[PDB]
C-alpha cells in the first residue's frame, strides 16, 4: 500500500537528512574550497585558481611519504589484527573455563578512550618511565626513531582494534552449525584441516566484511600518531599531515586538496576490495 | 587430560593478561606520587593521591568532563531516537531502497574524518557554530548513526514477526498495538544502542581538537593531551596518567555491569546464548 | 455464527483463490483441507480480515462485512507459531483481548480464571511464554482466542509445531473443547487425518478451486476427482491404468466385468479407451485368509511383495506391476508431493497372513468396490 | 560388520545409559527407540565414536575399537539435521570423505558417478544445497554416507524434518536401499511406526535400561513391559486396572473367565492383588456386527461413544470407565507422553458399524487377547 511506504519514508527522513547532509555538502564545500586558494591569516586574498594546489600536494615530496606511511602501517597492522582475532575469537567460542570474563576483559580494550591507550603506549615505551623502554639496550629510545615508532604505533593500534575484529569473527562462527564439525571429524578431517575447510572458507562474508572496515579504518590514524610521535621524526600519517597543513600554517588550499586526496584514496581503496572480493 | 586443562588455563590467563596490561600501567603511573617515577609497574612507591587532588583543581578538567557527559548524553539520546526509527524502517518493511541506505550506513561509517574536518572548521566558522555543544553535536550523531542503525537492526530482527497480526486481532487500534505489544519488546535494545553509542561518541579526539579553541565545550580527551603545557606541572605524568584513568572509568563500569548484552549487540545478536 | 460467503474470490497483482461459496452453518467444524501452495490459508485470511476480498458479500451473520476492520467482525483467530507476546504473564496474555475491548476489571480477572479452570493450565498463571513448552505454550493461545467468547472461533494449523504423539491428543482435546464452546469454527490443515478426524463437513481445494464439499464419509465413499480420490487416506488410492474390453474392463493384471448397470453408466460419457480405474488399500487382501465363496469372483492375481512393513493388526504389503497408468493432470499434480513413484501399489492385508520382504502372494481383489475415474476430465463415474 | 558391545555404559558425571548389551549380526538393520531423552542417541555416539565409553568393549569387527577415532573405525554417519556444507557442489559433498581419503581423482569422479546412479540425483551434481529442497538435500546426505563403502552406516533420524506425507516415501527408499547395498545399519528414531516398518530387530529403551530386544513381531504380541507394551501401536494400548476373583481377574466393566490352568500357573507366583489387564484397541470390536456364537463369549458392555472419528476403513470410538488405573511406575512413565488423561480409552470399530459422537453402542472384547501385567514390578504376566 501507499500508506506503508509512507511511513517507512517517514521513519527514514531523519536518518537520511542527516547521513547525506553532513557527508556530501562537507566534501563538496571542500572541492570548491580546493579550486580556489586561501589563507586564515588574510582571508581576503581569495582570488581563483586552477587545479595548482593537486598538483603541489602530488609532487611536492612529502605526501607520497605519508601515504607510504600509512600504507605500511594499515597492511602491517590488519594482517597481525586479523591473525589475532582469529586466535581470540577461537578461544572465545571454544573454552571450557569461564567465557564470562574472558570476554569482559576483551571488551574492555574495545570501549577505551583512544587517548588513554595511547597515554599508555607512550609513558611505557619512555625510557626511564615505563618498563618496555627498560627491557632494551640501555639509552635505546624506540620512540625518537623512524622504524621504532612506526612498531611502536603498530602495537597500539593491533592491541587497541583487535577486539572487534575478534567480535565479528566470533558473529561470523557463531552461525556454524556443530553439525558440520561433527561431519567433518567423522569423514577424517584433523583439527586444522577442519578449519580451512568448513569454517574458514564458510564464514567469506563475515570475514571480508571486517576486513574492508578495518582496512578503511587503519587507513585513518589519527590519535596514535598524534600523542605518541607527534608527526614529528618524519613518521606522520596522511590524517596527520592534513591536520598540519591546515592547523599550523593555515592554507586551506592544501588542506582541502589534501582532504579531497585522502577521500578518494579510500574510495579507491574500497572499489578494489570489492572488486577482488 | 591435563594436558587440555593446562591449555586452557594459560590461554585465558593470556587473554587476560594482554587485555588488562597496558590499562593496569595506567593506574599504577597514576597512584605513584611524583617519587620514584622510575621503573617498576607492581607500584614500587607508596600509594598517594597527590595528582587527582591536583588535577581537580580548577576549571581545567572539571568543565572538560562536564562537557565531555553532557556532549556524550545528548548524541547518545538523539542517535538513538533516529537510529531506532531507521532501523524499524529498514528492519521490517521498507521494500524500495533498504540495499542502498545500508551502503550509506556504512560509506559513512567508513570516512575519514580528515577528509571532513578540513571543510568544516571553515563552515562551522561562519554561521558563528564554532565551539558550541551545538557544533559538535551534529558530526557526533552523524558518525554514530551506523553504529545504532547495526546494534538495533539486529534486535528488531530479533523480535517475531506475528505479533502485530496477534494484537490486531485482539481489537487493538495499530497505535494501541505498538505502544503495547511491540514498545516494551524493544527497550532492552534502546538501553544497548544508548551504551554503545554512548561508548562511541564519548572518545572522538579529532573533531573535538579541530573544532572547539576554548574551555565552553571542550571535551576530556582534548584537555588529556593538552595538559603537556597547561598549569598542571607537578610533572606531566602523574596528571596525564590521572586524567587517562579518570576518563577510562566509566568503560570498566559498562563493561563489568553490561558485557552480556554488549557482546549480544555487537555480534548482531549471534552469541546470546 | 452462520458465516454465508459467495462469489467470494480474490486476485493478486494470477488468482489464490477463486468462485468460493458456502454457508458455513451456526456452529459447524468447517475443516480447509489442501496440498501447499493452495487458496485455503488465504480463503482463512479473507475470512478473518487480515486480506481483502477481491469480490466480495462476506456475511459474518447477515450483513455484509467485507470491509469491516478485524476489530468489528467478532472472530478469534489462533496462528501457527503461536503468536503470545513473551513479555506478559500467562494471565495477561489471556486478558489482553478483554482489557483492549475495555471489559471492567472486576470481570477479566473471573474470566482468564475460569478460562484457565476449562483448560489444563490454572496454575502456570503466574510464568512467562519463554519459560513454557509446547502444549502449554499451545493452550496459552487457545485460552487467550477462547476468552472472548467470539462468533466464528477460526484456526491455522494449530498442531503444527507438537511431536507426532502429543498432537494426537491435542486433536483430542480440540474436537471434545469445540462442544462445550459450540462457536462456528474454520480450520485449514494440510494432511487430511486431521480433516478426518475433527471436522464437521471437509473442505477440499486445488490450486484455488474447490473440488468437494462433503463430511469426511461423503468425501470418502463417494469421491468426485482422481485428487478428493487419492489425497485422503495416508495409504493412497492405487491407480492401475484401464481399457474398455467391451464386456468391462481389463486391468493390466486381471479382466473383470464390473456390472451390467455400471458397464451401461460408463458407456452414457463415453471416454476414448483412457479411464484410470482405482482402488483403495483397504480393499486388497490376501487370497489364502480368504473363505471360500469370496475367491470365486475377487480378480485373484500373484505379485511379488517388495517389502512387507508389519507395523501391529495389519501389514501393509508393498508391490509393482510394470507397464505405465499414472497418465492423467489431476492424478501427476496428486503426485506431486505424496506418491513419489510411477507404479508403487501397497496392499494391507491382515496381520493373520503368513508374507516375508520377497515371497510369492495371490492379492485378491474385491471388484465391487473399484472407483472407475477419467483420464482427462478427473471426474469420477460411479458415483460423482 | 558384526558390532558386538557389551556392559558397555556411559555415565555423565548419573548414569545415561547403563549396561548395554547386544550382539548386531551383519547385514541387520537395528533399530533403537524410546522417549525422548533417553539412551539412544548416546549410545549412538558412543558407537559412531564422537563420544567415550566408560566400562567398554565395542568390537566392530574383530576387535576392540572404543579407543579408535571416530575416522579411523570406518563407519558413516548421516545426522538429523542434514549436516550438509553450503560452499560445497552436491558433487563436492559427496566427494568429501573420499576427498579427505586421498583417493585419485578419475576413482573420486567414477564414486561419485556411481553413488548419483544408486540415487535418483545425477542430475543435481552442480547445484548447491542453498537451493535445493528436502527430499533431495536427505538424498544428497545419504549418499555421501554412502560413497565411503563403510563397514556400518549407522544414522541418527535422517527422517525428522521431512512433511509427513514424504516421510513415508523416504521410509521406503531407505528400507529398499538398506537392502540392496548389505551394510549393518543401526538407526534412532522417536516414533514406533518407523521401528516397525524399517526394522529387522528393535530395541526399545528407557532411561537408558533395555528393555526389550526383539524383531517387530515379538515386540508387538509378546511384550515383556507395560512400556514395551503401551509404547509401540498407534493407538496405544488400552490400560484397565483389576483384582482377582477367584476365576479369574475382574476388570471395572465385565467379568472374564480365561482358564484354570493359566489361573493356577499365574497363581503360582502370586501377586499382591495389583495387576493391571491390557487391551489393544484393535480387539474390540462392535456386537451388532459380531457373529453369532461369538458374542455370548465376547464380554459385552456398553458405552457412551464421547467421539467416532471415522478416518476410513475403521472408526477410532472413544470412551471412558470410571475408577482407576494409571497405578504403575511404568505407565505414568509412559502418560508422560502419550494418553495426557486418567482414563480416556479408544477402540477401533469396522467401518460396518453405524454409530455417531454421543450414541450408544455395545462393545463386545475378545477374552483370548487380554494380557495382564504387574503394577508393581511391571513385567507381562501372560508372555513376556
Amino acid at each position: 500500500k501507499k500508506s506503508e511506504r509512507r511511513l517507512a519514508f517517514w521513519l527514514i527522513a531523519p536518518a537520511v537528512l542527516l547521513m547525506l547532509a553532513v557527508t556530501a555538502y562537507p566534501i563538496g564545500y571542500a572541492v570548491w574550497l580546493s579550486l580556489q586558494r586561501y589563507n586564515l591569516a588574510e582571508p581576503h586574498d581569495t582570488e581563483f585558481i586552477g587545479l595548482a594546489n593537486y598538483v603541489t600536494v602530488l609532487t611536492d615530496g612529502y605526501w607520497w611519504t605519508a601515504f607510504a606511511v600509512t600504507l605500511g602501517i594499515t597492511v602491517v597492522s590488519v594482517a597481525i589484527e586479523f591473525a589475532l582475532g582469529l586466535a581470540l575469537a577461537l578461544v572465545m567460542h571454544r573454552t571450557i573455563f569461564g567465557k564470562g570474563a574472558v570476554r569482559t576483559a576483551i571488551l574492555i580494550p574495545y570501549g577505551i578512550v583512544t587517548v588513554a591507550a595511547s597515554y599508555s603506549w607512550y609513558y611505557a615505551w619512555t625510557p626511564g618511565t615505563g618498563y618496555l623502554a627498560n627491557l632494551l639496550p640501555e639509552g635505546s629510545a624506540p620512540l625518537t626513531d623512524q622504524l621504532p615508532s612506526l612498531a611502536i604505533v603498530v602495537l597500539a593500534e593491533v592491541w587497541k582494534t583487535t577486539p572487534f575484529m575478534a567480535l565479528l569473527l566470533l558473529a561470523g562462527l557463531a552461525l556454524v552449525p556443530q553439525d558440520l564439525l561433527n561431519a567433518a571429524q567423522v569423514d577424517g578431517a584433523g583439527p586444522w584441516k577442519r578449519l580451512t575447510k568448513v569454517i574458514l572458507p564458510m564464514i567469506k562474508p563475515a570475514i571480508l566484511v571486517a576486513l574492508l572496515f578495518r582496512t578503511l579504518d587503519a587507513f585513518r590514524i589519527f590519535d596514535n600518531i598524534y600523542i605518541l610521535t607527534g608527526g614529528s621524526n618524519d613518521t606522520g600519517s596522511v590524517s596527520i599531515l592534513g591536520y598540519d597543513n591546515l592547523f599550523k600554517a593555515f592554507n586551506v588550499g592544501l588542506g582541502s586538496a589534501i582532504s579531497v586526496l585522502i577521500f578518494l584514496s579510500v574510495a579507491i581503496i574500497a572499489f578494489i576490495y570489492i572488486k577482488i572480493f | 587430560d591435563a594436558r587440555r586443562a593446562t591449555w586452557w588455563s594459560v590461554v585465558n590467563i593470556l587473554v587476560i593478561v594482554y587485555a588488562l596490561i597496558p590499562v593496569l600501567w595506567i593506574l599504577s603511573l597514576s597512584l605513584k606520587p611524583t617519587s620514584s617515577v622510575k621503573d617498576g609497574k607492581l607500584i614500587p612507591t607508596e600509594i598517594t593521591f597527590a595528582n587527582y587532588k591536583a588535577i581537580f583543581s580548577g576549571d581545567a578538567f572539571t568543565s572538560a568532563l562536564f562537557n565531555s557527559i553532557g556532549i556524550g548524553l545528548i548524541t547518545t539520546i538523539i542517535a538513538v531516537v533516529i537510529g531506532g526509527m531507521a532501523a524499524y524502517a529498514v528492519a521490517r518493511l521498507q521494500f524500495p531502497g533498504k540495499q542502498l541506505l545500508i551502503g550509506v550506513a556504512l560509506l559513512i561509517a567508513m570516512f575519514p574524518h580528515i577528509s571532513l574536518v578540513t571543510p568544516i572548521f571553515n563552515m562551522w566558522r561562519g554561521i558563528g557554530l564554532f565551539d558550541t555543544w551545538p557544533g559538535l553535536i551534529i558530526p557526533y550523531i552523524t558518525f554514530a548513526l551506523p553504529l545504532a542503525i547495526y546494534t538495533l537492526s539486529a534486535f528488531f530482527r530479533e523480535i517475531p514477526w506475528d505479533l502485530e497480526k496477534a494484537a490486531k486481532m485482539d481489537g487493538a487500534t495499530p497505535a494501541q498495538a505498538f505502544r503495547k505489544v511491540i514498545a516494551p519488546l524493544a527497550a532492552p535494545g534502546i538501553v544497548t544502542a544508548a551504551i554503545l553509542v554512548f561508548i562511541f561518541a564519548w572518545n572522538d579526539l579529532l573533531l573535538a581538537l579541530s573544532l572547539t579553541a576554548t574551555q565552553r565545550a571542550i571535551t576530556a580527551p582534548v584537555a588529556i593531551a593538552n595538559f603537556t603545557g597547561s598549569s598542571q606541572f607537578e610533572e606531566p605524568t602523574g596528571s596525564i596518567a590521572a586524567g587517562a584513568m579518570v576518563i577510562t572509568i566509566p568503560i570498566i563500569i559498562f563493561v563489568l555491569i553490561f558485557q552480556r548484552r554488549i557482546v549480544a549487540g555487537l555480534t548482531s545478536g549471534a552469541v546470546k546464548g | 455464527a452462520e458465516i454465508v460467503l459467495d462469489r467470494v474470490t480474490k486476485s493478486y497483482p494470477r488468482a489464490a483463490v477463486k468462485e468460493f461459496s458456502m454457508t458455513i452453518a451456526d456452529g459447524e467444524f468447517i475443516i480447509l483441507v489442501g496440498p501447499s501452495g493452495c487458496g485455503k490459508s488465504t480463503t482463512l485470511n479473507m475470512i478473518a480480515g487480515l486480506e481483502e476480498i477481491t469480490s466480495g458479500e462476506l456475511r459474518i451473520g447477515g450483513e455484509r462485512v467485507n470491509e469491516k476492520a478485524p476489530k468489528d467482525r467478532d472472530i478469534a483467530m489462533v496462528f501457527q507459531s503461536y503468536a503470545l507476546y513473551p513479555h506478559m504473564t500467562v494471565r495477561q496474555n489471556i486478558a489482553f483481548p478483554l482489557t483492549l475491548a475495555k471489559v471492567p476489571k472486576a470481570e477479566i480477572a473471573a474470566k482468564v480464571e475460569e478460562t484457565a479452570k476449562i483448560l489444563d493450565l490454572s496454575e502456570l498463571l503466574d510464568r512467562k511464554p519463554g519459560q513454557l513448552s509446547g502444549g502449554q505454550r499451545q493452550r496459552v493461545a487457545m485460552g487467550r482466542a477462547i476468552v472472548r467468547s467470539p462468533k466464528a472461533f477460526l484456526m491455522d494449523e494449530p498442531l503444527s509445531n507438537l511431536d507426532a504423539k502429543l498432537r494426537v491428543q491435542m486433536r483430542a482435546e480440540i474436537s471434545r473443547l469445540q462442544d462445550r464452546l459450540g462457536t462456528t469454527t474454520v480450520y485449514v490443515t494440510h494432511d487430511q487425518t486431521e480433516a478426518m478426524t475433527l471436522g464437521d463437513r471437509v473442505v477440499v481445494m486445488l490450486a484455488g478451486e474447490v473440488q468437494q464439499i462433503g463430511t469426511p464419509d461423503e468425501l470418502y465413499s463417494s469421491p468426485a476427482n482422481l485428487f478428493v480420490a487419492g489425497f485422503i487416506g495416508s495409504p493412497a488410492m492405487n491407480f492401475f491404468p484401464a481399457t474398455r474390453t467391451d464386456v468391462g474392463v481389463r486391468l493390466p493384471f486381471g479382466e473383470v466385468t464390473l456390472t451390467p448397470h455400471m458397464l451401461d453408466l460408463l458407456d452414457k460419457q463415453a471416454r476414448p479407451e483412457n479411464i484410470i480405474v482405482g482402488i483403495r488399500p483397504e480393499h486388497i487382501e490376501d487370497s489364502a485368509l480368504l473363505d471360500g465363496y469370496a475367491r470365486i469372483r475377487a480378480l485373484t492375481f500373484s505379485v511379488r511383495a517388495d517389502i512387507v512393513e508389519s507395523l501391529g493388526a495389519d501389514k501393509y504389503v508393498h508391490f509393482t506391476t510394470e507397464g505405465a497408468g499414472a497418465e492423467s493432470a489431476q492424478l501427476a499434480e496428486l503426485a506431486a508431493d505424496s506418491g513419489a513413484g510411477t507404479n508403487q501399489f501397497i496392499a494391507r492385508v491382515s496381520a493373520d497372513s503368513r508374507v516375508r520382504t520377497g515371497e510369492q502372494i495371490e492379492l485378491a481383489i474385491d471388484t465391487t468396490k473399484l472407483s472407475i475415474f477419467d483420464a482427462a476430465t478427473g471426474l469420477n463415474l460411479t458415483r460423482d
